[PDB]
């Protein structure tokens, strides 16, 4: 299995234990999810490095 | 590369697959079937799947190196160009070249 | 029947006409054994089971009814926080190519 | 090259039909002691044992011993072709064919080539039974029909001087009980409290065809397989061992 | 949250839940008494004792 060439929808999944306070504070402003895509870690943020299989 | 657990996992999986494949190959050799060998090859990455499905033969290494260098879409375009110029062998008329190139490119980008 | 020593079969269904371009038939011994064991064939000669797919990343050794000794034999040794795997209530992480079947699937695959 | 004769071929045909309602491939062992059969159904739930001594048969001449495998469908049809007051003659020459002859007003002979059925030896010795009961077929047949009318499983409970059998369903229930004073009970003996459950399709298959005035002996225990037997001509014995549920 | 990114859907205001209250709780504790704690994990014993003495 190579997560780099499986699909493109599974690259948007979450691998965080809990959402930060910034996410909840920004939800009240009706923002778009592309603005805070770097705040919450996703699968795409780990591609290439050895820990795509390791810790989710 | 991978740590000392993922590699062991994949190695055990390959060992079990080999263990099943040996029996399947041994049984099919006795000739009680349409063919004298198993009819499902095993791939490992995208280049192997593309080579086994649409061809042309030998495209696996070229896809590998082109993906390492440029990317996915650019590597598909360079593979199309190499097919058109005729690196992998003479096919025939322009229709054959067009069909082969479109099939291989749609398989790569997919 | 003399070949496989399976004489007690009531029904054995075939096809009206082969759809391939070779119209090569299948050995009747396989059909007799399938009828004896109550399994059915598909268009390419394989037996398949269809189910809805759901995701999972972490499991618990008690939800799936597997002892910790068996899990350690399979290759799992730590839970998802680094502690050694000693209980059935700890949360373990699922390797990418490990599946948890249903029970209808297990009954049919038997 | 043996030769076996029977009187009242209808009884033999009914016996073979009863024994062939659970198994499909059977192998009969022929010895000087007598014809015997032992096989298991595909589900391995019911065990069938059939024993025909040499005393019941009118004429018996066997020199040696050899097993014969016959498919149950053809044998059942040929035997069912017989009548009430016919004489059944079974023969097996040096060839691989079985000759069945029905002797009445005229002689009619059938032939059945033998088949090679693989033989697996499996026997269940005596078990620590806790209850015994002797009843007639007429009743047990009616009770199992009534239980199948209502449910899919049947329960057997035995106590002193009484025999009770029950079945429970989603919306309806049925129970039948009787005592020694009733004609439905001939004898009974109890070691301790008993309770067990078994499937109803198997019971329907095994108890089907029982006569109105035949003696049937049943033994069972707690959460252990049931055994039921009934004699033919007071020498031959037919045994069913039914595995329980859970 | 990855289902909102994939379909490109505008974020909706979040109903109050325990996973927000716990973050507010730990932040207020740090701001007032200068104690460092963290939810969903295990903390040092000195910080636990100090926070329990304060509260």
């Amino acid at each position: 299995l190579d997560p780099r060439e499986v699909d493109s929808e599974v690259h948007n999944m979450d691998i965080v234990r809990y959402y930060p306070l910034e996410f909840y504070e920004a939800t009240y402003e009706l923002k778009s999810p592309k603005e805070l895509v770097g705040v919450i870690e996703r699968v795409e943020d780990r591609l290439g490095k050895p820990e795509m299989y390791y810790g989710l | 590369e991978l740590p000392k657990e993922m590699e062991e996992y994949f190695e055990m999986l390959q060992r079990e697959i080999d263990k099943a494949y040996e029996i399947a190959k041994k049984a099919r050799a006795q000739g009680k079937d349409p063919s004298l060998d198993v009819e499902i090859p095993q791939a490992t990455d995208m280049a192997g799947r593309v080579e086994s499905l649409v061809g042309p033969p030998g495209v696996a290494k070229r896809i590998r190196e082109l993906v390492k260098e440029y990317g996915k879409e650019i590597a598909a375009l360079k593979i199309v160009d190499e097919i058109i110029e005729g690196k992998f062998g003479d096919l025939g008329s322009r229709e054959k070249y067009a069909e082969q190139a479109v099939r291989t490119a749609l398989a790569i980008l997919t | 029947m003399e070949n496989v020593k399976v004489y007690g079969v009531d029904k054995l269904k075939g096809v009206m006409g082969m759809t391939s371009g070779w119209k090569m038939p299948e050995p009747l011994e396989k059909g007799l054994l399938r009828a004896k064991n109550d399994v059915y064939v598909f268009k390419d000669g394989t037996i398949r089971f269809d189910a809805t797919d759901a995701p999972i990343t972490h499991f618990r050794p008690r939800e799936i009814g597997v002892s910790v000794e068996k899990l350690r034999e399979l290759g799992y040794t730590h839970d998802f926080e680094g502690k050694p795997l000693v209980s059935e209530d700890q949360i373990v992480e699922l390797k990418p190519q490990d599946i948890i079947l249903s029970k209808e699937a297990g009954r049919y695959l038997l | 090259p043996f030769e076996i004769v029977f009187e009242g071929a209808k009884e033999f045909a009914q016996l073979i039909e009863t024994a062939s309602r659970l198994i499909d491939e059977a192998a009969f062992k022929v010895t000087e002691e007598g014809i015997s059969m032992r096989a298991m159904d595909p589900s391995r739930v019911v065990l069938i044992d059939l024993n025909l001594p040499a005393s019941i048969f009118s004429k018996y001449e066997v020199d040696g011993e050899e097993t014969i495998g016959v498919n149950m469908d053809h044998l059942k049809k040929v035997l069912k072709r017989g009548k009430a007051k016919e004489t059944l003659i079974l023969r097996k020459g040096e060839e691989n064919f079985l000759e069945i002859s029905l002797q009445g007003t005229a002689t009619r002979t059938f032939k059945l080539p033998l088949i090679d059925v693989e033989e697996i030896e499996v026997d269940l010795p005596e078990l620590p039974f806790t209850a015994k009961v002797v009843i007639l077929g007429d009743v047990i047949k009616e009770a199992v029909k009534d239980a199948s009318l209502v449910s899919d499983s049947m329960k057997f409970i035995a106590k002193e001087n009484e025999f009770t059998m029950r079945a429970e369903g989603e919306t309806q229930e049925v129970e039948v009980k009787l005592t020694l004073e009733d004609e439905g009970l001939l004898d009974i003996e109890v070691q301790e409290e008993t309770k067990s459950a078994y499937g109803i399709s198997y019971l329907s298959d095994m108890v089907k065809g029982l006569g109105k005035a035949d003696e049937v002996t049943i033994k069972f225990g707690n959460e252990m397989p049931m055994q039921m037997e009934y004699y033919i001509r007071d020498e031959g014995r037919l045994i069913f061992l039914l595995a329980p549920r859970v | 949250f990855g289902d909102f990114v994939e379909n490109n859907q505008t974020l909706l205001p979040a109903n109050y839940c325990e996973e927000w209250w716990i973050l507010e709780f730990v932040k207020a504790l740090k701001e007032i008494y200068e104690v460092h704690l963290e939810p969903f994990t295990e903390n040092e014993e000195e910080s636990i004792e100090e926070a329990s003495d304060y509260l």
